[PDB]
């Protein structure tokens, strides 16, 4: 089983240096764009690290970044390691 | 002067509506002599017109004029050197083409042009000369005869300035040519204009890679001495001093890629300044930062060069841009196969980090499938985003696929068909099905095979055929029986690695034999196991359940599936026969094909084939003739008769020539593959090099003396020859010429070959 | 340029051609015949339907396999080499130098299925005085389509082809590249090779003969229940096959008690239907036959579907 | 025949599943569209798949060096530069005089006429046409303009007025003239 | 277009005189302008390889031969200067970007100068300079004794031109269409004149005039410090008094006036044979033609021809007449004595 | 004698075969380029081609035709055959015959000929040719949505879930009423419970409940 790769690449530092307040263009120069986003009312960007090397079981970092109306007020949800 | 009407004389092309159309002077203007120069120089100007004039009627103002000659034709005569088609491209274009007009204050520069073309090609004794020829109608045929200059010889290059390298060998590693050897009339002493920078470029580069740091070529001269006959190239150069090299260094952004790179830009002290070695660090650099997300870097490199010491440090500026992650893989040409199988030999996957060597090993496996002509992989990016890429894929198809199926019934005759068909694709889904059918009168063959190559995703592949055959002896008195065999297959195969495949499966074998004359080896094998059948008489029977288990391990890595010019091939496989059975054996085969290429552009390789195979029973019992290996014909080694090479059947009464094959064989070939610079591929010509050897393990000589001895391998039979390969949409086809150089007393030998192969 | 069949490798350059034949396997008496020879071929068109052209060629033939039968160690036997009996295995070859000459007329309005038009070949072939064995023959194929209807769709067809060889200078013909009758563009109602005269052993099978008549004629009629699409890929026609091949060099009754192949009088005549149909997979031939008047110990096929070729 | 006029290939396309738009869930949006592809119907009605003639449309041929043809309505125009007009008209007279149509009536002052049927002969179709034209001569540009018009116009006795015939046949009889001058 | 053939001989007088030495391996199918001088009762002469024969002015004796050729030590010196000897050096230019000063004697004294490029000019000889027109359009200057004063003037950029020298100033041509005059010190009074819309087109000064052609084959003449009296119309002129003989690019043989370019008569029956320069030889034209054949040709109007072949393989360097005595060097790598 | 060519040809495509009428447009266009039914022998030749299946020459010849004319009454015949062409390159095939589904094969014939019959119906709303353009343009979506779904569906067996979650949102964004992205809708409700984005696959669910099928 060859190896699977999807999302966005991400480290500990990058994923710390987000805050409350931020504009949606420094967040997106921080850790490029979304791979897959919300296209159902809402906008709120998510950011899936999934990675699944063969008979090993999967690693995933979920980061679900929920906006205001305007692009401010980065509500930041961390899950860091599912179950 | 009143115009109360205008009047139109010399109109033929030209309809009243666009002359009147042109016109400033209208109908009811007043007239003075300016608004009529103004009028004829106006009319002029429409480029329809050769002479006019415009005179005042009683009342009428005239307008008097001739149309240019409408090209009906344009033929060309005498021009050896230029397309007739890129020619005229180059006509219409500057202005004269079929249906327009003739300026005939033209035709000279016409003339000046074309033969400034061939001044600005090397032939300073063009002429080129229109004839024009008048037809009714006002038409016109213009022909343009076109005369080569007598041939200008590039007499000599001269390098004014140099020290330590001669001036000969930066000829003999230029492109163009002084003195051309009379013993080789392939090139001539011509000269170009893209030629000559690539000679600069050569000689540059020759200098650069040496280890001369400043060096600048100062100005180029290209003489002609006044007769046209002669070009001087003279280049006046000069050189610093030969450098040396300190230290290598790095800054930039590149995110903690740090170690490989202080890895591989090591350089020992005491080596010097290099020319493509600096490119090579640069090119793998990008190569490295690229095998991570960072397609699109900017590196640049430039030296400080320190004189007072002769050596030079160079540094470089890495700039990695952010990730680069995959969007869309679409593929284009696929028109047959399905889009599925595709995306599964894909390594690539979609929505994930570009991986710029996980996107090539994708492509070197669509390309070692052989289905496809060639594949190329073209990174395209979107520019509605900063950081997304899209990789497409661009395929040819390649069919080969044949059916030839024929059915002949009659009342008084038993019904006969033949029936060839195999196919690697049967719609495109990925299967591969193959059925085989004869029967003339009295031979039977018919086979069925399917197999699946992704039975799963992961790649488990599963997969059986069905085959009986069965035929009278009747037909050539000559060691032949009755032989009805009915069998069926099943495999499973799955691989354990990204190369390396293994399979396993169960297979029921059920032979019988019939009427089958005396001779000792099969009876051998008879008075192990089994009867004891009378010895001059015939019609004895012989039946046998088999139920055989079969495991098979293989290496494929090359690049292209059909004509491969790189890696190498192993196949091994082997059968047992269960507990439960009739007879009892083990065979073991072991295919090798390797080969090597000796430039960089995969042209002139060395391929190696070998085959090697064992076979043996169990407890006594002794490995049935009917299984045995067979050596000769093509394809096994050339330059014998099909299935002839091994030893040679003892007949009771006592000696005969029938081959009847062997227990274990070897087989090693040396092929040398050649181009062929007359086609534009399909075709591959080869010399070859191929020994065969096939024996007996249990022939005992306290018998036989005078009766050959075969159970010592030394009888090493060899071959040589050219061979030319070929493919066909009937399907691929060898024919090759060898002449066995070292044969044995037996061996029915011959001289010319063709068959399948591959 | 290069053909794999059951029958031959024939690789043809642009003329460098190599054949093999094995009638072992095949429906001509058993013998095997592998060669190589070159040509070289002038063709001259002189009113942009018609065409000649002259040719000269080298053919070198070797045979190993001869099933010893007797008419056909006639050929050997006149040219010297004395035959041996009731051996397996033998072996001759000879070179001949050959001088080729023809002529074609097409007039044909399209590529598959015509419906108006004409089409004739006039080929034949003299070896050069330094061969080892002079020969004539000579040979004419003819097609011809007339329609009856207003739309072409209506149309009798009829074909014949007409074969002679001999011997002049006092030699023989070689039995191989002799003509041969009964497959399924000559008389679709017999077997591949089975006109002819009988091999005959020192049995019932079609060795050939040097002179050849043939001629068919066809009612081609739409089809009358094919689908919308498929119009013009859906021919069938309805036909009466004859034909006859007889040989000259054993006409003599020295062997009494054979029927001596000399008189073609008994004509063999076949009539059945015909069904050819243009498929996205491959041509298919298929017909309905009937012996309508046979001769002894001769092979039928009623019923004959082929895909290919 | 029947063949030539209509489409290659099946009809099977027409026989597609009408597009129906899914409706949107309880407080959630559906990006209705953004691309293109949006699909605009305006019920026609034209001919649909084999029954539509594919055929080339006919265009006004102009023989003379300097002719216009405009073809409106049901008006054939060819216009020619020419000096007189009321020379030209006898002479398109001479040309259908030789053509044989029947002239139900006829005006040289005016230099116009109305013809009785007119029966084409047109391989490419199966029921053939009848023709009722009005040919005229009239100058506009100070050079004349042989314009015709098809009053009536019958196929196998049911009078037409699709389109496409209209002008084909209008621009048959047009074709006709400018070829016999 | 191709050659024409040859006049007839209705010849009045014969040229029976030689006696020839070969030297060299001969110059082969280069263009060039080794020719050999005379001056005091020995004439020198070089060719391709470096052989430089020197010879009695009677009959060729007094030799001795030097090897002027220099990763090989006999390296070829590619000789394409021409021979000038005054005072008692021979001096010669190459290729190789090399001026050669021998000493007139044993040839032993070798004294060379690399100088900025090919050398194609012949050398010229004044005032304790020698001047070297240059390939890559520089002109520069060597000292006659050790060549230590090398200044330079640029020119910008097919022909080679000789300088020559009138009352102190240097007269010098251009590889651009271009004439121009510079002061042999350090070219302080310099001025340029564009008389063109290979060839050497050098000039020769009478009466303050400058005489020079031009590659697309118009002769102006300009006055020497300004330039302004003009009139417009491989070549090589020569003044004998108040006439012009000349043979242009078109080949074609032609004398004109000294003013202005009336009294034009054409002599074309030696058409595209690529005639070398003429000469004044004892009252009479001589020139050269590259098929192997010799004319001489009357002053009066031009009408008589006497040619003979001399030497199998031609002519394409440039005659010489001085001391009662014609030498011609062929491309085989021989020399010829004339008389008549 | 470009009258008596002419006639020939327009006898032979009204009433003779294919073959002889293009060859004979083709040889008078060649002979009189610039004549003066030089736009009506250019429309006969197209129609040649496209009736005879020879398509390369065919869309040469449309791309000529439209290059050189931009503006003639008749320009929707010209745009409805270059739609045809193209269709026809598109679904010319021998799988017909056997029945095997042909959605996963390469749809870029399909692309563009959707872009011409667009442009045609966006152009010219009155001309004859509109239903049957219509009709195309549907059933070509409809095409191009199983090829999607197709993708989808593969990528679903394999496994790489951001991928199938972005081709079902590219598929809703570009063919939002079709029947392939109904279907589809569950693999996309799927992918997204698969990951542990437990707040989309709600609403996937309430729309996919509120289309019954």
């Amino acid at each position: 089983r060859p190896d699977i790769n999807q999302g966005n690449y991400l480290t500990a530092n990058d994923v710390s240096k987000i805050r409350v307040g931020m504009t949606q263009q420094q967040v997106a120069y921080a850790l490029g764009t979304p791979l897959m986003s919300d296209p159902f009312g809402t906008n709120t960007w998510f950011y899936v690290f999934r990675q699944q090397p063969g008979h090993e079981g999967v690693t995933q970092q979920t980061l679900t970044l929920t906006f205001n109306s305007s692009g401010v007020l980065t509500n930041i949800d961390n899950k860091p390691a599912l179950s | 002067f009143v115009v109360k009407d205008i009047h139109f004389e010399g109109l033929q092309r030209v309809a009243v509506g666009a002359a009147l159309l042109s016109m400033p002077v209208r109908t009811g203007d007043t007239v003075n002599d300016e608004d009529i120069s103004n009028t004829i120089r106006a009319l002029f100007a429409t480029g329809n017109f050769e002479d006019v004039r415009v005179l005042r009627d009683g009342d009428t103002l005239l307008v008097q004029v001739k149309e240019r000659p409408t090209i009906a034709s344009i033929t060309f005569s005498g021009n050896k050197s230029v397309k007739d088609d890129m020619l005229k491209q180059n006509l219409e274009a500057s202005g004269v083409r079929v249906g327009e007009s003739l300026d005939r204050t033209t035709i000279a520069d016409i003339e000046k042009g074309l033969e400034d073309f061939y001044y600005s090609v090397g032939k300073y004794s063009a002429s080129v000369k229109a004839v024009v020829t008048p037809l009714p109608r006002n038409r016109v045929d213009l022909k343009l005869v076109f005369q080569e200059g007598v041939s200008a010889e590039i007499q000599q290059i001269n390098i004014v300035g140099n020290h330590a390298f001669t001036t000969d060998e930066l000829i003999s590693h230029f492109q163009l040519r002084d003195e051309v050897p009379w013993w080789n009339v392939v090139g001539d002493r011509k000269y170009q204009k893209q030629k000559l920078a690539g000679d600069l470029e050569t000689l540059r580069s020759y200098y650069l890679d040496r280890g001369y740091a400043r060096f600048n070529i100062d100005s180029t001269q290209v003489s002609l001495t006044p007769d046209k006959k002669g070009i001087y190239v003279t280049v006046n150069i000069t050189e610093g001093d030969q450098y040396k090299l300190s230290g290598v260094e790095v800054s930039g952004n590149l995110a903690g890629h740090s170690a490989e790179i202080e890895q591989l830009t090591k350089i020992e002290p005491g080596e010097l300044y290099n020319g493509t070695k600096v490119t090579k660090m640069e090119d793998d650099i990008k190569k490295l930062l690229g095998r991570y997300g960072y397609a699109y870097p900017r590196v640049q490199s430039m030296p400080e060069i320190n004189d007072a010491d002769k050596t030079v440090k160079l540094r470089v500026n890495v700039d990695a841009g952010n990730r680069f992650y995959v969007r869309k893989i679409r593929f284009e040409g696929n028109d047959t196969s399905k889009d599925a199988v595709l995306r599964r030999e894909m390594r690539q996957m979609e929505g994930a980090w570009l991986g710029s060597d996980l996107v090539d090993q994708g492509k070197e496996r669509l390309n070692r499938l052989g289905f496809f002509e060639t594949v190329d992989t073209d990174t395209q990016r979107v520019p509605g985003s900063p950081d997304q890429v899209d990789v497409v894929y661009k395929v040819k198809e390649r069919n080969t696929g044949s059916f030839n199926f024929g059915i002949g019934y009659g009342t008084e005759s038993g019904v006969s068909f033949q029936a060839g068909v195999q196919q690697d694709n049967w719609l495109g889904t990925g299967y591969a099905v193959g059925i085989n059918g004869t029967k003339n009168d009295y031979q039977t063959y018919a086979e069925l095979s399917v197999t699946n190559p992704y039975f799963t995703v992961d790649g488990v592949s599963l997969g059986g055929r069905l085959f009986y055959n069965d035929f009278q002896a009747d037909d050539a008195d000559l060691s032949d029986y009755t032989n009805k065999s009915y069998g069926t297959d099943v495999t499973l195969g799955f691989p354990i690695n990204e190369y390396n495949s293994l399979r396993a499966g169960l297979g029921y074998v059920h032979n019988s034999l019939s009427n089958m004359q005396p001779q000792v080896a099969m009876w051998r094998y008879l008075y192990s196991m089994g009867e004891h059948p009378s010895t001059s008489d015939q019609d004895n029977s012989f039946k046998t359940d088999d139920f055989t288990f079969n495991y098979g391990w293989t290496y494929n890595k090359l690049d292209r599936g059909y004509f491969p010019t790189d890696g190498s091939r192993v196949n091994l496989t082997g059968k047992v026969t269960i507990p439960g059975s009739d007879n009892e054996y083990y065979k073991v085969t072991l295919d090798t094909a390797t080969y090597v290429p000796i430039d960089d552009d995969h042209k002139w390789v060395v391929l190696g084939r070998t085959r090697w195979g064992y076979g043996d029973g169990l407890g006594g019992k002794e490995m049935p003739f009917y299984e045995n290996f067979y050596a000769g014909g093509s394809s096994t080694v050339r330059g014998f008769q099909s299935n002839t090479i091994g030893p040679k059947a003892v007949y009771f009464p006592s000696k005969s020539d029938d081959a009847v094959g062997g227990n274990a064989m070897a087989v090693a070939s040396l092929e040398f593959i050649t181009p062929t610079p007359f086609i534009s591929n399909s075709v591959r010509t080869s010399f070859f090099w191929d020994m065969g050897t096939v024996w007996d393990t249990n022939w005992d000589s306290s018998q036989y003396s005078g009766y050959p001895d075969y159970s010592d391998p030394s009888n090493i039979r060899m071959s040589a020859g050219i061979a030319l390969q070929w493919m066909s949409p009937l399907g691929p086809l060898v024919f090759s010429y060898a002449q066995p150089f070292k044969k044995y007393d037996g061996d029915k030998a011959e001289q010319f070959q063709c068959n399948i192969g591959k | 340029n290069g053909t794999k069949n059951d029958y031959q490798c024939y690789a043809e350059l642009s003329r460098l051609f190599y054949n093999d034949f094995q009638a072992d396997d095949a429906d001509l008496s058993d013998y095997t015949n592998k060669s190589y020879g070159t040509d070289v071929t002038l063709g001259f068109p002189i009113n942009e339907y018609n065409s000649l052209r002259a040719g000269l060629g080298y053919v070198h033939n070797s045979l190993s396999n001869m099933q010893p039968q007797v008419a056909m160690w006639r050929y050997l036997y006149s040219m010297g080499e004395h035959p041996s009996t009731s051996d397996q295995d033998n072996s001759f070859k000879t070179d001949d130098f050959t001088f080729n000459y023809g002529w074609t007329y097409n007039k044909l309005d399209r590529g598959y299925f015509p419906t108006d038009g004409s089409r004739v070949n006039l080929t034949g072939k003299v070896t050069i005085p330094g061969s080892d064995n002079e020969y004539y023959k000579v040979t004419l194929d003819t097609a011809t389509y007339v329609p009856i209807d207003d739309d072409h769709k209506w149309v009798v067809l009829g074909r014949t082809r007409w074969g002679y060889g001999d011997g002049l200078g006092g030699k023989e013909m070689p039995f191989y590249e002799n003509f041969y009758a009964g497959g399924s563009s000559t008389v679709r109602g017999f077997q591949s090779n089975t006109i002819g005269p009988k091999a005959v052993y020192f049995s019932d099978d079609a060795v050939g003969g040097n002179a050849m008549a043939v001629a068919s004629l066809e009612f081609i009629t739409p089809t009358p229940f094919i689908s919308d699409k498929y119009a013009n890929s859906v021919r069938t026609s309805f036909f009466w096959d004859m034909g006859t091949v007889w040989d000259t060099n054993w006409d003599s009754s020295q062997y009494s008690g054979y029927p001596d192949y000399s008189d073609p009088s008994n004509i063999r005549m076949s009539a059945g239907i015909a069904l050819q149909w243009m498929s996205p997979l491959g041509p298919l031939v298929f017909s309905y036959a009937q012996p309508f008047k046979k001769y002894d110990g001769d092979k039928a096929e009623q019923f004959q579907f082929n895909i290919g070729k | 025949s029947r063949y030539k006029r209509q489409v290659s290939g099946d009809e099977a396309y027409l026989e597609a599943a009408p597009l129906a738009e899914l409706h949107a869930p309880a407080g959630m949006i559906l990006p209705v569209t953004s691309g293109d592809y949006a699909i605009p119907v305006t019920n026609g009605s034209g001919a649909v798949g084999k029954a539509l003639d594919i055929r080339p449309p006919a265009q006004p041929l102009a023989l003379v060096s300097g002719a216009r043809t405009q073809f409106t309505g049901d008006t054939a125009s060819l216009l020619v530069e020419n000096g007189r007009g009321n020379t030209l008209w006898p002479q398109v007279v001479s040309v259908l005089q030789a053509k044989n149509y029947t002239i139900t009536q006829r005006d040289d002052a005016g230099q116009t006429l109305t013809t009785d049927w007119v029966q084409w002969n047109r391989l490419d179709e199966d029921e053939q046409y009848r023709g009722r034209y009005q040919i005229s001569v009239k100058p506009q540009g100070y050079q004349q303009a042989v314009t015709v018009k098809l009053l009536n116009l019958e196929q196998a006795g049911k009078p037409v007025a699709d389109a496409a015939s209209m002008q084909r046949y209008s621009t048959e009889m047009m074709n006709v003239i400018s070829a016999g001058l | 277009v191709k050659m024409s053939p040859l006049p007839t001989v209705e010849n009045q007088f014969t040229p029976t005189t030689a006696w020839s030495t070969s030297v060299g391996s001969g110059i082969g199918n280069f263009y060039s302008n080794l020719h050999p001088a005379l001056a005091d009762n020995v004439v020198y002469a070089a060719d391709r390889a470096g052989l430089v024969k020197a010879l009695n002015a009677d009959d060729g004796k007094e030799i001795w031969s030097v090897s002027l050729a220099e990763w090989f030590s006999k390296e070829p010196a590619l000789l394409s200067g021409g021979v000038t000897v005054s005072g008692g050096h021979v001096y010669i230019g190459s290729e190789k970007a090399q001026v050669y000063a021998l000493n007139t004697s044993d040839g032993t004294v070798a004294w060379q100068t690399k100088v900025a490029g090919e050398a194609l000019s012949r050398p010229v000889v004044s005032d304790g300079l020698v001047l070297i027109h240059t390939s890559n359009g520089q002109l520069q200057a060597l000292n006659e004794a050790d060549g230590a004063v090398k200044w330079t003037v640029n020119l910008d950029m097919r022909g080679e031109s000789a300088p020559t020298t009138a009352f102190g100033a240097a007269v010098v041509g251009g590889d651009n269409g271009r004439v121009s005059a510079v002061l042999m010190e350090q070219g302080q009074m310099i001025w340029q004149q564009r008389i063109s819309q290979d060839v050497d087109t050098t000039p020769v000064v009478v009466n303050g005039v400058v005489f020079a052609l031009a590659y697309n084959g118009n002769l102006t003449a300009l006055d020497l410090r300004s330039g302004q009296i003009m009139w417009k119309r491989v070549n090589d002129f020569i003044v004998d008094g108040n006439r012009i003989y000349l043979v242009d690019q078109n080949d074609r043989v032609m004398a004109l006036t000294i003013d202005g370019g009336v009294t034009l008569w054409t002599q074309s029956d030696l058409l595209h044979r690529l005639l070398t320069s003429p000469v004044l030889y004892n009252g009479n034209l001589v020139v050269g033609d590259s098929e192997g054949y010799l004319h001489w040709i009357n002053v009066e109007d031009g009408r008589f021809v006497a040619q003979q072949k001399v030497d199998s393989s031609g002519f394409q360097t440039e005659p010489v007449a001085a001391d009662g005595k014609l030498l011609i060097q062929a491309k085989d790598g021989t020399v010829y004595s004339i008389t008549r | 004698p470009p009258n008596e060519i002419y006639a020939t040809a327009q006898q032979k495509l009204q009433d003779g075969n294919w073959r002889q009428a293009i060859t004979q447009l083709e040889a008078l266009d060649n002979r009189y380029p610039f004549g003066p039914y030089s736009q009506q022998v250019q429309l006969d030749l197209i129609y040649a081609y496209y009736k005879n299946a020879d398509l390369p020459l065919a869309q040469a010849a449309i791309d000529r035709f439209i290059r050189l004319n931009p503006t003639h009454p008749n320009i929707d015949y010209v745009m409805y055959m270059r739609g045809l062409t193209n269709m026809a390159l598109d679904d010319s095939a021998l799988q017909g015959f056997f029945g095997v589904d042909r959605s996963d094969r390469d749809p870029q014939h399909a692309r563009a000929a959707f872009s011409d019959f667009s442009k045609l119906v966006r152009g010219y709303p009155n001309s004859q040719y509109t239903t049957d353009a219509t009709k195309r343009l549907v059933f070509l979506k409809d095409r191009l949505a199983k090829y999607e779904y197709s993708v989808a569906e593969y990528y679903t067996e394999r496994g790489a879930w951001v991928a199938v979650v972005n081709r079902v949102e590219g598929m809703l964004r570009d063919y939002p009423d079709t029947q392939a992205t109904r279907d589809a809708l569950p693999l996309m409700e799927n992918a997204y419970r698969q990951m542990q984005m437990n707040a989309q696959a709600e609403k996937v669910a309430k729309i996919i409940a509120a289309n019954s099928s």
